[PDB]
RNA sequence: AGCGGCGAGUACACUGUACUUGCUGCUUCUUAGAGGAACAUUGUGUGUCUAACACAAGGAAGUUUAAGGCAACAACAGGUCUGUGAUGUCCUUAGAUGAACUAGGCUGCACGCGUGCUACACUGAUAUAUAUAACGAGUAAAAUAUGCUUGCAUACUUUUCCUCCGCCGAAAGGCGUAGGUAAUCUUUAUCAAUAUAUAUCGUGAUGGGGAUAGAUUAUUGCAAUUAUUAAUCUUGAACGAGGAAUGCCUAGUAAGCAUGAUUCAUCAGAUUGUGCUGACUACGUCCCUGCCCUUUGUACACA
C-alpha cells in the first residue's frame, strides 16, 4: 500500500463513494451524480 | 548573375540572399539568417550579384561554427550522444549523419526502431 | 461593521435596523456602502447515463454583503445585533474614531 | 510564374503593369524616379 | 465652473467633465488626433464642426478612457462629450443656444445623445455560434 | 481563516448531512422544529463537528409498507389533505403493484398548477421510495400552500 | 441587353410559394401585362420588360 | 498625410502630445546617433518573443524596444517586466493547434533595464515597486519631446 | 455643410431612375465624414434603403472566406479604387461610380417566368454584383483593385463583355429565350 | 471606487497641463438597496367595425423589448441496477466477481464511418507601435538538527493557490521575498485577437502550408518508454477551394477573431461562458421534408 495525496486515488467522493465524476470547483468535494438532486438541499437554486 | 550554380541547386538569382541559402540547406531560415549575418551579406541586395568570396566566407563560416559565437543551443546536433562531439553538418553528408542514427535505431533493435521498421508513427497515429 | 448573507430580504431589513439604531443612538456614523453583487456560476448536465441530447443547467449563487461604520462602545451594538440578528447572516465588527 | 526583371501616375500597380517587373522593384523605381500601401501623393 | 457627465454604449464606458479653461481637451494624456485610425478621427471631430471652435474655445473638457472596443470606446466618449455638451449649456454658459444645438443634434443624428442597446447575447446551448448548432449527421 | 464563499460551501454540505439525518432519524412525529432525544441528538451533532408536506408523505408512506391497500391508504391520506386545508393534492404511486409490468396512477384534484416559477414558489415538492417484496415503489406528494396571493386570481369587489 | 418601358400601377396582391412575389399589371402597348415584381414596391412606379408577349399565369 | 488638423489647443508640455510611432522611431536614431547603449551583441543571435519564432528582419528592433519601452514607462508610471512582455505579447501557431497568445522573451526586456539604470535614466526603490523614470530622465524625455515637437511643427 | 472624407460634399447628383436616389438615401441627415456607420438597419423593410449607400458598399464588401467581418481592409481596398478610378477619369468619382451601379447591366432576371425587381432589391443586388466582381476580380492573377476596377468596374460601366454581369446576363437571356 | 479642493511642485503655457505625496465638500460617474418607466401609447388605416394587425411620431425599450428556465394529458416495453449501503430476483466468496500491490490496454492497425483544428494564400505570408474588456478563479504537507548507521525514530513555521518583484538562463523554469482566505495582491488606470501603419517578399505548391522524424534543454508527475507538456534548431507530406451528397443560419444574430470556467499533479484541437470585428438578404410559403386539424376509404389495431 503506497497512499498518496495526488492524483486520482488522492480522494474520493463524500455521499455515492465514487471518486469517478467529481467536481472539484470551490473545494466542495461532492459527486456531480449525487450533486444532480443535492442542488436544492445545497440551497443552490437553479434559475436559468 | 542569374542561376549560380553551387554544391546545390542555388538557381536563386532575382529572390534574396537569404532564401536563397535557404533552399540549398537550412531552409528552417533561422540557421541560414544568422550564418547570413556572421558572413556580412546585406540582405537588402538580392542574390543575382553572389559573389565567389562572399560564398567563400558562408562556407567557412559553416565549416565549424563552434569555433564561432552562434551558441550551441542553436547549433543543430548538440550532442549525438558518444564519447565526443559533433556540430550541424549541412546537406548530403548531413543526411547519411541522419540515416547513420536510423541504423544504428535498427540494430538497437527498441520499440521506436521496431516502429520506424514497420514505417509507422512513434507516438502513435490513434488509426482506430 | 459588515455583514454576508445570501438572501437579499434579510440584509435589507437588518441594514434598516442599523440604520435606525444609528440614528437613534447619535453616533458618528458613516453612510451606507453597497458593495456590488457576486454571482457564483456553476455548469451541470443533466441525463445521468449519456443517452439523449446532452443538455446542461446553469446554476447561480448571489452573494450579499455590506459595510457600515460607528462610533460607540463594542458591547451594545454586538447585544442589539444578537437580539436582533438571524442566525443565517454573519457580521463581523470594525469600529471608527473621527 | 514569375518572368519579370530589375534591369531596364507613379502608383505601384499600374507601373507594376507598364515595365513588366515586380512590385517590390517597382516600388524602389519609384522612390528612384521620386528622389505598407499609402494614399497617393 | 465644472461638471460630470457619463456615456455608455456597448461593453465601454466613458465619463465628460467639462470644465472652464482656454482650450484644453486632452483625450487623458493622449490628445484627440493621436488616436491612430483617422477614420474614427473623422467621427471625433464631427460633433466639433456642428458647435463651433469658438464655444469650446473657452471649456476645457477632460477625458478618461477606461479600456473596451475601439468603435465602442469612441461611441461612448461622443457619448459623454454629448452629454457635457448638453449640461454645461443648461448650466453655465447659455441656454438659448442651447436649444438650438440640440435641435441639430437631434435632426443630424440620434445616437449621438443616446446610444444604442444592442450587446453580446449570452449564446445558448446547441452550437459553437450563439444562435448556431452542432452538425449533426444520420 | 476560511474564505467566505468556502465557507458557506462548507455551511451548505453541514446543512446537507443535518437534512439528511433530519430524513433518517425524524420518524415518529412530524416537523416540531429545528436546533441550531433531543440531547442525544446534540451530543452527536456536537461530536461529529468538532399541513406539512413530509408529514403527510411519511404517513401515507408507512400506510403502504404496512401492507394496507393502496387505493384506501392513498384516499384516506387525500381526505387529511383536504381536511388540512389545501386546495388539493397529486399522489403519485409507481413500481410494481400486484404485476411484473410498471404501472402508475394520477389522482387528480384541486387547482393543479404545474408551471411556473410563481407554481415552484407556491406549490412544494415531496418524493420518496420504499422497499417491497420485489423493488421499490416511488412515492410523489405535491400539494400547493393555499395563496402572497396568485396573480391568475383577479377579483374586485 | 435591351430593356423597355412598364409602369407599375396597382399592386393587385402577393402570390409565389415563398411570399416574396407581388402581382402586378405592366404598362405596353397593350395595355395589359401580368407581370410579378420581388421587393417592396409602390403605386406609380417605372420598371423595365423582358419580351412583349410573354403571358405569366394568375393565381 | 502625417499631419492632421487639430481644433482644440495643446499643450506640447511632454510625449504624451506626440505620436507613438514617430517619436519611437525619432528616439531610436536618436540613441543610435548617441551611441548611449551597445547593440547588445549578446542579442543577435535571439528573437524577440517565442511567438515570433524568427528574425524580426529590421535591423532596428532592439533600439525600437529601447524607445518603447521608456514611452510605456512613462505612460504607466510603475509597471515591469512582466508588463512589457503582455503589452508585447504576440502569436504563437502551434502549427495544426489553433493560434494562441504569448508573451516576449523577458531577458531582452531585463538586459534594455539593466542598460535604462545603467544610463541613470530609471531608479528603484521599495516604495512604488514598478518601475519609474527618474527626475532627470524625465526633464530629459520633457526636452526631446518639446524639441520633436517643435520639429514636427515647423 | 457636412461632407465625405473631407473632400466630398456632393451636391450634385444625376436623377437617375428617380428612385435609387431615394433607395441610397443620401442626404444631410445621413451624410456622414467615412463610411461604416454602425446604426441600427434590421428594425423594418422601409429602413433597408435608410442605410446609406457608402455605407453599404463596405457593408458588402467585407464577403470573402476568411475576411467576413474585418471591413477595414475593404475600406481600404475600395479607397484606392477610388483613387485609381480618379486617376483614370478626371470627375468626382462617386457619380461615376453611382451611374456603373445604375448600368450595372442585370436588370432582367429569370428562374423558373421573368420578373421585375423593386428599386431597393436592385441597388441590393447591383452591391451584390460589385462585390462578386471585385472577388473574381482579385482573386490571384498578380493584380490587384487597380485591376480590380480597370477590367471589372469600369467593363460594368461600359458594358464590355470581359465584365462577370455581362457574360452572365448573357447567358441568362440566352436560356431565358431557349425556354420561351 | 469616482467626482473635487490644496501643501509641494517635476517642465511648459501665461495676467492649468501628463505626473506624483497627505487629508477631507460630494456620490449621476465603479457599483446596486427598492421603485417606476412600456401599455398598439397616440393619431392616419386595414377588420364580420367585435377579436385583430400596418404607417408615422414621443420614447432606450412598438415581432411580448429581446436570450433564457419551468413543459400538462400520456406513452416509448427509449437510455442508466457501472451513481449510490436505492433497488427484487439469479450468481461469486479464500485459489473472491472483496480488498491491496507490479506491469501492460483502453493510445496497437489491411481499412470504413461521425464532431472538430490548420491550410490550400496577395482582402496574402513576416516583423515593428499605437487604442484595448467581462465572467472569471485564487493559501493532513517542506526543510532543518539530534541519535543510530544517505535511510529510520524524534521536535520546531508552514512549504501543500494565484503570485508582483530582483536576478539566473532566448526560453522552459528556478532562486529569496511584497500581497492577498480575497473590488485591496495576481489584476483589471487592464489580460486577447481579428485590425491599425510602415517596412521583407510579392501568388512561382513559394518564403504559403506545417504532417513527419531527428538533435535537445526545463518544468508536471517515487514513474513522460507508447518520445505527457515544452523554449530552440533541423526535417518540408498532401493541399490550386473539394464529385454523388449534407449541416447551421433572420441581428450584436450568420460568419470570422480571440478569451475565462469545467475536469487538472500535467495536458483542450472538447463543452460551457465572456468579449471584439458587425455581414448578403429576406419579413412569407407549403414545392421538398417534418408535425397539426377536418373530411373520406380501410380486409391494419404489436396499428
Amino acid at each position: 500500500v503506497h497512499p498518496k495525496k495526488y492524483g486520482q486515488g488522492s480522494r474520493q467522493c463524500r455521499v455515492c463513494s465514487n471518486k469517478h465524476a467529481i467536481i472539484r470547483k470551490y473545494n466542495i468535494n461532492i459527486c456531480r451524480q449525487c450533486f444532480r438532486e443535492r442542488a436544492d438541499i445545497i440551497g443552490f437554486k437553479k434559475y436559468r | 548573375q542569374h542561376i549560380l550554380r553551387i554544391l546545390n541547386t542555388n538557381v536563386d538569382g532575382k529572390e534574396k540572399v537569404i532564401i536563397a541559402l535557404t533552399a540549398i540547406k537550412g531552409i528552417g531560415k533561422r540557421m541560414a539568417t544568422v550564418i547570413c549575418k556572421q558572413a556580412n551579406v546585406d540582405p537588402t541586395k538580392r542574390a543575382g550579384e553572389l559573389t565567389t568570396e562572399e560564398i567563400d566566407n558562408i562556407v567557412h563560416i559553416m565549416s565549424t561554427p563552434t569555433q564561432f559565437k552562434i551558441p550551441d543551443w542553436f547549433l543543430n546536433r548538440r550532442k549525438d550522444l558518444k564519447e565526443g562531439k559533433n556540430i550541424h553538418v549541412i546537406a548530403n553528408q548531413l543526411d547519411s549523419y541522419l540515416r547513420e542514427d536510423l541504423e544504428r535505431m535498427k540494430k538497437i533493435r527498441l520499440h521506436r526502431g521496431l516502429r520506424h521498421h514497420w514505417g509507422l508513427r512513434v507516438r502513435g497515429q490513434h488509426t482506430k | 461593521i459588515a455583514l454576508t448573507s445570501k438572501n437579499l430580504r434579510a440584509i435589507e431589513k437588518v441594514c434598516s435596523d442599523i440604520m435606525k439604531g444609528a440614528k437613534e443612538k447619535n453616533l458618528n456614523v458613516s453612510g451606507p456602502v453597497r458593495l456590488p453583487v457576486k454571482t457564483l456560476r456553476i455548469t451541470t448536465r443533466k441525463s445521468p447515463c449519456g443517452e439523449g441530447t446532452n443538455t446542461w443547467d446553469r446554476f447561480e449563487l448571489r452573494i450579499y454583503k455590506r459595510l457600515i461604520d460607528l462610533y460607540s462602545q463594542c458591547e451594545v451594538v454586538t447585544q442589539m445585533t444578537s437580539i436582533n440578528i438571524d442566525p443565517v447572516v454573519e457580521v463581523e465588527v470594525i469600529i471608527t474614531d473621527s | 510564374k514569375l518572368n519579370h526583371a530589375v534591369f531596364i501616375v507613379i502608383t505601384p500597380s499600374a507601373i507594376a503593369e507598364k515595365y513588366k517587373v515586380n512590385l517590390s522593384v517597382a516600388r524602389a523605381v519609384i522612390n528612384h524616379l521620386a528622389d505598407s500601401q499609402k494614399l497617393y501623393t | 465652473k465644472r461638471v460630470q457627465t457619463f456615456g455608455k454604449k456597448k461593453t465601454a464606458v466613458a465619463v465628460a467633465t467639462v470644465t472652464n479653461g482656454k482650450g484644453l481637451i486632452k483625450l487623458n494624456g493622449k490628445n484627440l488626433d493621436l488616436v491612430e485610425p483617422y477614420i474614427l478621427k473623422t467621427k471625433v471631430y464631427e460633433p466639433l464642426w456642428l458647435i463651433g471652435s469658438g464655444k469650446l474655445k473657452n471649456l476645457d473638457i477632460r477625458i478618461r478612457v477606461k479600456g473596451g472596443g475601439q468603435t465602442s470606446q469612441i461611441y461612448a466618449i461622443r457619448q459623454a462629450i454629448g452629454k457635457g455638451i448638453i449640461s454645461y449649456y443648461q448650466k453655465y454658459v447659455d441656454e438659448s443656444t442651447k436649444k438650438e444645438l440640440k435641435d441639430v443634434l437631434l435632426r443630424y443624428d440620434r445616437s449621438l445623445l443616446v446610444g444604442d442597446t444592442r450587446r453580446c447575447e449570452p449564446k445558448k446551448f446547441g452550437g459553437k455560434g450563439a444562435r448556431a448548432r452542432y452538425q449533426k449527421s444520420y | 481563516p476560511i474564505s467566505k464563499k468556502r465557507k458557506f460551501i462548507n455551511d451548505g454540505v453541514f446543512q446537507a448531512e443535518l437534512n439528511e439525518f433530519l430524513a433518517r432519524i425524524l420518524a415518529e412525529d412530524g416537523y416540531s422544529g429545528v436546533e441550531v432525544r433531543i440531547r442525544e441528538l446534540t451530543s452527536l451533532v456536537q461530536k461529529r463537528f468538532f399541513l406539512c408536506a413530509m408529514a403527510q408523505a411519511e404517513s401515507l408512506r408507512y400506510k403502504l409498507l404496512k401492507g394496507l391497500a393502496v387505493r384506501r391508504a392513498c384516499y384516506g391520506v387525500l381526505r387529511h389533505i383536504m381536511e388540512s386545508g389545501a386546495k388539493g393534492c397529486e399522489v403519485i404511486v409507481s413500481g410494481k403493484l400486484r404485476a411484473q409490468r410498471a404501472k402508475s396512477m394520477k389522482f387528480r384534484d384541486g387547482y393543479l398548477i404545474s408551471t411556473g416559477e410563481p407554481s415552484k414558489r407556491f406549490v412544494n415538492t415531496a418524493t420518496r421510495s420504499a422497499q417491497l417484496k420485489q423493488g421499490v415503489l416511488g412515492i410523489k406528494v405535491k400539494i400547493m400552500l393555499p395563496t402572497s396571493i396568485l396573480p391568475d386570481n383577479i377579483s374586485v369587489l | 441587353e435591351k430593356s423597355k418601358l412598364a409602369k407599375v400601377e396597382k399592386v393587385l396582391g402577393r402570390t409565389g410559394s415563398r411570399g416574396g412575389v407581388i402581382q402586378v399589371r405592366a404598362q405596353f402597348m397593350g395595355r395589359f401585362l401580368i407581370r410579378n415584381v420581388k421587393g417592396p414596391v409602390r403605386e406609380g412606379d417605372i420598371l423595365a420588360l423582358l419580351e412583349t408577349e410573354r403571358e405569366a399565369r394568375r393565381l | 498625410r502625417l499631419l492632421e488638423p487639430v481644433p482644440f489647443v495643446k499643450t506640447n508640455n511632454c510625449i504624451k502630445d506626440v505620436d507613438a510611432d514617430l517619436f519611437i522611431r525619432s528616439y531610436a536614431t536618436h540613441l543610435k546617433l548617441h551611441n548611449k547603449i551597445t547593440y547588445p551583441k549578446w542579442c543577435t543571435f535571439v528573437k524577440t518573443g517565442k511567438g515570433r519564432k524568427l528574425a524580426p528582419l529590421n535591423e532596428d528592433w532592439y533600439f525600437i524596444r529601447a524607445s518603447s519601452i521608456l514611452r510605456r514607462l512613462y505612460l504607466h508610471p510603475d509597471i515591469g517586466v512582466g508588463f512589457l512582455r503582455r503589452q508585447f505579447s504576440s502569436k504563437q501557431r502551434r502549427g495544426v493547434a489553433p493560434n494562441h497568445t504569448s508573451l516576449a522573451s523577458g531577458k531582452i526586456l531585463r538586459s534594455i533595464l539593466q542598460q535604462l539604470e545603467n544610463l541613470g535614466y530609471v531608479e528603484q526603490n521599495p516604495k512604488k515597486k514598478g518601475r519609474r523614470l527618474t527626475t532627470k530622465g524625465e526633464n530629459a524625455i520633457n526636452n526631446f519631446a518639446r524639441y520633436i515637437n517643435k520639429k514636427v511643427y515647423n | 455643410d457636412i461632407k465625405l472624407f473631407k473632400k466630398w460634399s456632393y451636391e450634385e447628383i444625376n436623377i437617375a431612375d428617380l428612385s435609387l436616389v431615394d433607395c441610397i438615401a443620401v442626404s444631410q441627415k445621413a451624410c456622414v465624414y467615412t463610411p461604416h456607420t454602425a446604426g441600427r438597419y434590421q428594425k423594418k423593410r422601409f429602413r433597408k434603403a435608410l442605410c446609406p449607400i457608402v455605407e453599404r458598399l463596405v457593408n458588402s464588401m467585407m464577403m470573402h472566406g476568411r475576411n467576413n467581418g474585418k471591413k477595414l481592409k475593404a475600406i481600404r481596398i475600395v479607397a484606392y479604387a477610388f483613387e485609381i478610378i480618379h486617376l483614370m477619369t478626371g470627375e468626382n468619382p462617386l457619380q461615376v461610380f453611382v451611374n456603373a451601379v445604375q448600368k450595372g447591366g442585370p436588370r432582367e432576371d429569370s428562374t423558373r417566368q421573368a420578373v421585375d425587381v423593386s428599386p431597393l432589391r436592385r441597388v441590393n443586388q447591383a452591391i451584390y454584383l460589385i462585390c462578386t466582381g471585385a472577388r473574381n476580380a482579385a482573386f490571384r492573377n498578380i493584380k490587384s483593385i487597380s485591376e480590380c476596377l480597370a477590367e471589372e468596374i469600369i467593363n460594368c460601366a461600359n458594358e464590355s463583355s470581359s465584365s462577370y454581369a455581362i457574360k452572365k446576363k448573357d447567358e441568362i437571356e440566352r436560356v431565358a429565350k431557349a425556354n420561351r
